[PDB]
């Protein structure tokens, strides 16, 4: 259609908040994200083709070499490895840094694959954005049975109320260049507040976008296999290795993957009209980790 | 436990008389107390063999009643099997019916008198009305009346709904009391003598009626069965498939808000996505004509219903339209003739002003499929293609039943059905000739059968000689491996075992999409199921010819081209009454090999072809196509918004391309919805047609009275889960009587609670639904190890049959075609593989049944037997109890309802656990055994002879592979190999699960890969005895969640199962021997 | 009875309006 | 995986069947094309419009 | 406190036992539910008091 | 040519399997049938000269 | 030592306690070697451990 | 993996194969040539007796090049493994004995 000159519109009042009530209205931000995040739920696209998922669980179980039907009672490695997750996690991370909602985890110790696919999630995006304590609980377990545990480390000695999160406190430690770097960008990954068309934005760093993060990230795994674990045995090693190189045979896939949703999360924030704050929440959303490794 | 007490109440009840007595028998594991049972046993048989009081003894003896197992109870009554009017007197004070002969269409399809339409009984036929089913009118109204004298003083909501079905039984029985009661014959049948002064249509009506006052439970159900007991008296044709049409509208009227999506036949992953409805203004004209058609047959409270729910369109409310949905289906059939069921397909209108430039373009697509379908077979020269004759002559058992023969074995005769055994009788006289195909035209015209489904036409089935499957076997089984990844053969997709459940539409569903849906029933005398499908075929098969090079080949593509030829001019015999018509009839319908996945195809390329006329006025991207046999359905996405215009206006345009083609339809467009035969969605939540008679059914099976409560109570199994919910005593009180079995004219025999309920070959039903029921007990093993030694039987049909001259010239014919010279060696392996597949014929089957029946009765009758060490299923519960540990817990609710229908204690588990995400392989297909298997046949073999194979030496397993046809170089190789050893576990899986029905009814619908099923289930790993871990957290997630199911709450577990008894049973495991019935299966997808 | 049936019909229009078609008919 | 001191050569036969119908197709190849471009040469030469 | 049974998960995950072996492991799991940590934790300090 | 069950019985002795695993040289087997070793020396041939 | 830091606790928790009930003595508590002994299953210890 | 190296970071529409660039990413004498003489296998077009041929190396016809791939699987197989597992090597080496 060609519109004349007769015609006319009205414009909306797009005038930011004179209230700031991300000051202490806390239920009323509290709903406000809630609605944001479930309005935002309806938008998120659908994962329309995959790889089957069970042609993929033979390939991860031969990989492994396993006792024949532990598929059904999933040595916890194994566990909840299908969608009706990996699109819950999809859905709810978008929906969630849309509205600017924390989330927290509801994972076990004992699964150390839940601890292994976190990293992915922990390093492309920045921790303050999420809710202290699950974070805290995920980082401590990883760092105390991953991490420090390959280079002779001590476990840790943990204070509850500490200024300094484990993967602060850990940088100093270890002696890797590597890692150095790859923490270097943990510790210094944060959002960057930024108005532009009139509405601020919590952006990401533009190397997070082209994604290149993962190779410091495969730097560091490649390397930790290569080390040794003197002070515990080879099938604990055998286990852990295998378990990151069942997400380095999906590696491309996962670089890909954090580029769509960079991209896709970036497009939407364009979309946006009120301003959004990096404040955190009273309510959080449930996330378990078995849905990551599915996602992954 | 608590069956048996209504069971007891029954018989006091049916008989009240003091020479009315009851005699119960029991039995015990252990020797002593199995000695004062037997003590017991006699005195009561010898007090009832005296005519003396038997309830005396009864509290000296107070132990054997208490703790002693029930097996069945005898009755000796004096009476004249009458007994309903001598109760009914008294519920029969309301109005009696009138009929209104100007309803139905045809005139004989009105309920008037039998002698007014068949004066003569030597031309009378029940089979217009027909029950087909083992059971008694008589059966269900004392059902009815016992029932309604137990729950004459419950005083609640239960009491509401007592009063509502007591008014409508009363409406029931005035009108039948107006007449009396037709008296069955030993099969269940109803005469012209007893019909002969009543009207002929007053059965079905009546049983049908039952059912359905016996499923109401709320208000709602009342009105519905007062608005259609009363005019079902007299509509008999065109009710349930009119009450059911306006649905396929309704589906299109109801906002998305939260969804489900497929991904791979069980993923689930929902969608909070929000879709609009956009519906146009003349299809609610359309539902006004229907409406008033509606109003006009004589329905007042229906339209209210309809009407009152459009004011706000919501979802919450709009269950009561599903449940309505399914009441038209729970009515009855139409079983009118053959023929004029045939009249409502043979209509035709064949026009010389369609194009010509549409049907070369519908052939070309056609024969483009053929060679993407069979360009890698034909070309690598595959020996199943080679030997498509002997291939084709295994698979014959998964065939069709032929036109009745007469045969001789010897010295009897036979009228046998069955193809293969059609092929064995002409192999006799020379007539097997599998090179000359028969014609089909006035000199051999076809049979018929019908293939019926309550609420919609009839659809037609061929009758063919017995070379023409073995000519359309190897080219089809080569299609439908092409099938089998192709996404848009809804019917034939699969991840080797799976059909796609829950459709594929809710992916692209929204405010910019569309999505065209329309049935395709009616398209099988159509104008485009003739000349140009069969001659695409015929070019796809001449490409096909200049793509190979092998001779063998090319003779089978050459025969299977003539037989296409042959079905291009087709006559078909049909009776009426006395003489034979035949007709001409040269185009396509059900009934053969290649039909269902071929109509898949036709519609698919007659679909494909209709789609390329909307492209010219609108710019979508087709994003899926759909057809699975009697509908299709196509979702497009748009370059901008949808709007009423466009979709009103793209309708006309579709109906008038359809037109143009001569094809009628009643083309429906929606945003949001679709209705189909099997399923259909609204506002992203999945419902289901709860569409299963039950005292009527579709055609007349082969099954006893037994079998059938089973197959009725599976069917209300899952109409209950579809909605449609009937109670469930009515349906035990139906089973207890038809498992009751008559001896005398006053002895009748009456089994137990602990008989039907139990896992063997003859359970019905379960004591908890949903649930089947385990042995933790020494008398369960006892039992099933004795049912199990009673189960293996002859047929002495069977044994003389292979003692004949044909079974002699089938096994040399076979050995010749294939090998010679292992004459003493393998041929009588071969002549043991083929009696395998003897067994489906079925008065085989009858004769080992009421064989095992009869065995089954004389150790129902007197005492019981200790049966010999061997190992079931209850022996390894028993064993692994006393090692499990509970704890008190607390789960969450997380996941989404879409399943409204379910129980709401279904819908908590579901709300609380996940929906199942793969589907085991229950045959095995997927084993590398049976990839061989589907290479050389496509034969099942039952998991009792795998389970069974798998456990000997390595010499029979040879002979037993090379007796399947397979040859010996493969089979040498396969024992090489020894992947069967890498197969045990996958065996025991599908075992154990067929036993346990996993993939078989609420079972089949779980998830056990969950992980919140898993963090209850504590079972820490051992590893290197996979089958105890596997069983173990089974065994402990059925525990936790029969406990969730009938108490709500949630627990965890722990079991520190000791290594001496994980090897203690390592060598129990692979002797089981147990089993499970075919007939007790409740597939919630048939 | 059908005076307040046709009331439905009208009824039935006001509720489930799109946008696009109010736009173009207004242009229209 | 399955071979070994057994080497399997081309039937003369074959080879001059092969042969022989690579040599009729080519010949019928140039003399229909041979025909055609007479017709065409000649239409064109007429004006056969 | 911790669970038992969680508690004897973990250890098995991390134990990597053996089906079909005369295991020292096997061992570690005797008497580990509580009522006995109760009746330690009693006994010491009882004892260390008295 | 050689026997297909001996060159894969040779085979199978040489990869010591188990019973109990999934072992993805198992996988190795997958199609080491005689008709196929003629069938891919056909159709290689007549490609590589077509 | 996947429990290092809480058995650490778990000895401050006892020291911290065993000082609090010896607070509320008054007899003079010596070290002396006593007849009679307690049993200690060491199953008993893991548990608390 | 035997020589410890990234998986890799491949294009759909990369204008190189991933053997052109792994020519040059690799440390290993044997491959190296063994990729050459892949970047530079061809057929070659000569017209004999009339007709079009698509001729062989003459270094293919008599098998030889062989040598060179299977040189390079031997000190593969000499190699380990450092980034993977046992059970990983096993399955590898023995396939690849096999051949």
């Amino acid at each position: 259609r060609n519109l004349p000159s007769t015609a006319r519109y009205i414009r909306p009042n797009l005038l930011q908040d004179r209230l700031n009530l991300h000051d202490n209205f806390e239920s009323l931000w509290d709903t406000i994200t809630t609605s944001n995040y479930i309005l935002a739920r309806s938008v998120v696209p659908d994962l329309k083709e995959l790889v089957s998922t069970e042609a993929q669980i033979q390939k991860m179980s031969q990989d492994l070499q396993l006792e024949a039907l532990t598929i059904q009672s999933e040595t916890q490695f194994l566990t909840g490895i299908n969608s009706q997750a990996a699109n819950d996690c999809f859905k709810t991370l978008i929906a969630a840094m849309l509205s600017q909602r924390t989330m927290s985890l509801d994972f076990v110790t004992t699964n150390y694959m839940s601890l292994i696919s976190g990293m992915w999630l922990l390093t492309v995006v920045p921790n303050d954005m999420f809710i202290r304590e699950s974070l805290v609980a995920c980082q401590l377990a990883i760092i105390n049975t991953i991490i420090y545990p390959a280079f002779g480390m001590q476990r840790m000695h943990y204070r509850n109320g500490d200024p300094q999160t484990p993967f602060q406190i850990a940088e100093q430690q270890i002696q890797n260049f590597q890692v150095a770097n790859w923490l270097h960008f943990v510790n210094n990954n944060q959002f960057r507040q930024v108005v532009i068309d009139g509405v601020l934005n919590q952006v990401l760093n533009d190397n997070i976008r082209n994604g290149h993060v993962v190779n410091q990230l495969m730097e560091a795994l490649m390397q930790l296999s290569r080390q040794q674990f003197p002070t515990m045995p080879v099938d604990y090693k055998r286990s852990i290795q295998r378990g990151i190189l069942l997400l380095s045979n999906r590696l491309g896939q996962l670089v890909d993957l954090t580029r769509l949703l960079a991209y896709n999360y970036e497009t939407l924030m364009a979309c946006i009209t009120m301003n959004m704050q990096h404040v955190q929440t009273l309510t959080t959303e449930k996330l378990q980790l078995t849905s990551v490794t599915s996602l992954c | 436990g608590k069956y048996n007490l209504i069971l007891s109440e029954y018989l006091s009840f049916i008989y009240n008389s003091q020479s009315a007595v009851q005699i119960p028998i029991y039995y015990s594991s252990n020797s002593e107390l199995e000695n004062r049972c037997i003590e017991f046993h006699s005195k009561c048989l010898e007090n009832s063999k005296n005519g003396l009081s038997l309830k005396k003894l009864f509290v000296e003896y107070s132990d054997v009643i208490e703790n002693a197992t029930l097996l069945s109870i005898l009755s000796y009554s004096y009476d004249k099997y009458n007994a309903v009017e001598r109760k009914l007197v008294k519920y029969a004070k309301g109005k009696p019916l009138e009929a209104d002969l100007t309803v139905n269409e045809l005139d004989y399809e009105n309920n008037k008198i039998t002698s007014e339409l068949f004066p003569t009984a030597e031309e009378y036929t029940d089979l217009l009305m027909d029950p087909a089913i083992l059971t008694s009118l008589s059966s269900n109204l004392n059902a009815v009346m016992f029932w309604l004298e137990k729950h004459e003083n419950d005083v609640a909501e239960k009491l509401k709904i007592y009063k509502r079905r007591l008014d409508l039984f009363t409406i029931v029985a005035s009108t039948v009391n107006k007449y009396g009661v037709p008296r069955h014959n030993a099969k269940y049948r109803y005469e012209y003598e007893v019909m002969k002064d009543k009207p002929y249509y007053l059965v079905t009506w009546a049983n049908s009626s039952i059912e359905m006052l016996m499923s109401v439970f709320s208000h709602e159900d009342y009105l519905i069965a007062r608005e259609l007991i009363v005019l079902s008296y007299s509509n008999r044709s065109t009710l349930a498939k009119l009450v059911s049409s306006p649905m396929s509208i309704l589906v299109a009227l109801v906002d998305i808000n939260g969804t489900f999506i497929t991904n791979e036949e069980l993923e689930l992953e929902f969608s909070n996505k929000y879709v609009r409805a956009i519906v146009p203004d003349q299809t609610f004209d359309e539902l006004k004509q229907m409406l008033d058609n509606m109003r006009k047959a004589g329905l007042t409270d229906i339209p209210k219903m309809i009407q009152d729910w459009l004011v706000d369109c919501s979802i919450e409310k709009f269950p009561l339209m599903a449940k309505i949905y399914s009441w038209s289906f729970h009515v009855g059939f139409r079983k009118q003739k053959m023929l004029d069921a045939a009249l409502d397909q043979l209509k035709t209108e064949y026009t010389e002003d369609v194009d010509d430039e549409m049907y070369r373009e519908y052939t070309m697509l056609i024969r483009d499929e053929v060679v993407k379908m069979l360009e890698e077979p034909v070309k690598h020269d595959d020996h199943l293609l080679q030997d498509s004759e002997l291939a084709g002559l295994l698979s014959m058992s998964s065939a069709s039943n032929g036109e009745s023969r007469q045969l001789k074995f010897g010295r009897k005769t036979i009228f046998s059905t069955k193809k293969n055994m059609h092929v064995m009788d002409d192999m006799a006289n020379g007539r097997y000739t599998p090179g000359i195909i028969p014609p089909v035209n006035v000199d051999k015209p076809i049979p018929l059968g019908r293939r019926d489904v309550p609420g919609r036409r009839t659809r037609i089935i061929f009758i063919l000689p017995y070379e023409y499957f073995i000519a359309q076997h190897a080219v089809v089984e080569k299609m439908l491996i092409y099938a089998k990844h192709t996404r848009e053969y809804a019917e034939f997709y699969s991840q080797s075992n799976q059909l796609l459940s829950y459709g594929d539409v809710t992916r692209f569903l929204s405010n910019n999409s569309m999505v065209l849906y329309t049935d395709v029933s009616q398209w099988d005398s159509s104008q485009h199921n003739t000349q140009p499908f069969r001659k695409g075929i015929i070019m796809g098969l001449d490409m096909l010819a200049n793509m190979t090079n092998d001779a063998r080949v090319i003779q089978t593509l050459n025969l299977y081209k003539q037989t296409q030829i042959n079905l291009m001019d087709s006559y078909v015999q049909i009776p009426d009454g006395n003489v034979i018509k035949k007709i001409q009839y040269g185009a396509v319908a059900s009934g053969e090999k290649q039909t269902k996945a071929a109509n898949s195809i036709a519609n698919l390329a007659l679909i494909k072809t209709v789609l390329s006329r909307i492209s010219n006025k609108y710019s979508f991207a087709t994003k899926i196509i759909r057809v699975d046999g009697d509908d299709n359905y196509a979702v497009l996405q748009f370059n901008t918004e949808v709007t009423k215009q466009m979709v009103q206006d793209v309708s006309n345009d579709v109906r008038e391309t359809y037109a143009r083609m001569n094809t009628k339809v009643k083309a429906l467009v929606s945003t949001v919805g679709i209705e189909i035969a099997k399923r259909y969605i609204a506002g992203g939540k999945i419902f289901f047609r709860a569409g299963i008679n039950l005292l009527n059914n579709e055609k007349k099976g082969q099954s006893t009275q037994w079998d059938q409560a089973a197959v009725l109570y599976s069917n209300y199994i899952v109409n209950r889960l579809r909605g449609f919910e009937t109670d469930r005593e009515f349906i035990l009180t139906k089973i207890m009587q038809m498992t009751s079995v008559a001896i005398t004219g006053s002895l009748r025999l009456f089994p137990s609670e602990r008989v039907l309920t139990t896992n063997s070959t003859f359970k019905v039903f379960d004591s908890e639904d949903f649930i089947i029921e385990y042995g933790t007990t020494d008398d369960e093993v006892y039992i099933q190890r004795a049912f199990m030694s009673l189960s293996s039987q002859k047929s002495g049909i069977a044994d003389e049959i292979a003692a004949s001259s044909t079974f002699k010239n089938y096994v040399s014919r076979l050995s010749e075609q294939l090998l010679f010279s292992k004459n003493n060696i393998v041929s009588r392996g071969i002549a043991l593989t083929e009696k395998a597949k003897l067994n489906s014929y079925a008065p085989i089957s009858l004769e080992k049944r009421r064989a095992q029946i009869s065995a089954l009765l004389t150790m129902l009758q007197k005492p019981v037997t200790f049966k010999s060490s061997k190992i079931t299923i209850n022996d390894i519960l028993r064993d692994i109890k006393p090692f499990f540990t509970v704890n008190e817990a607390h789960l969450p609710i997380q996941y989404q309802k879409f399943m409204p229908t379910l129980p709401d204690n279904v819908q908590y588990i579901i709300q609380c656990i996940g929906s199942r995400t793969y589907q085991i392989e229950d045959d095995g297909s997927k084993s590398a055994i049976s990839r061989l298997i589907s290479k050389y046949s496509v034969y099942k073999p039952s998991i009792e002879e795998l389970y069974k194979v798998i456990s000997l030496h390595e010499n029979e397993i040879q002979l037993y592979l090379i007796s399947l046809g397979i040859p010996k170089i493969d089979a040498d190789t396969y024992v090489g190999s020894k992947i069967y050893s890498q197969d045990k576990y996958r065996i025991l899986e599908s075992y154990v699960y067929n036993l346990l029905s996993i993939n078989y009814g609420c079972y089949q619908l779980f998830d056990f890969n969950s992980p919140d099923l898993e963090k209850l289930i504590r079972i820490p790993f051992k590893g290197k005895i996979p089958a105890v871990t596997f069983i173990l957290h089974l065994y402990a997630k059925l525990e936790v969640i029969n406990h969730a199911i009938k108490n709500g709450s949630w627990i965890s577990l722990f079991c520190n199962y000791p290594k001496s008894e994980m090897i203690k049973l390592w060598k129990k495991m692979w002797n089981i021997t147990s089993l499970r019935s075919p007939y007790t299966n409740a597939n919630f997808f048939q | 009875n059908k005076e307040e049936s046709k009331q439905l019909l009208e009824v039935l229009k006001t509720k489930e309006e799109h946008q696009k078609e109010v736009q173009y008919e207004i242009l229209q | 995986m399955l071979i070994g001191n057994a080497t399997v050569i081309p039937s003369p036969q074959t080879l001059f069947h092969y042969y022989n119908v690579n040599v009729n197709f080519h010949s019928n190849y140039n003399e229909r094309i041979n025909d055609a471009v007479a017709i065409i040469t000649a239409a064109n030469r007429l004006n056969l419009y």
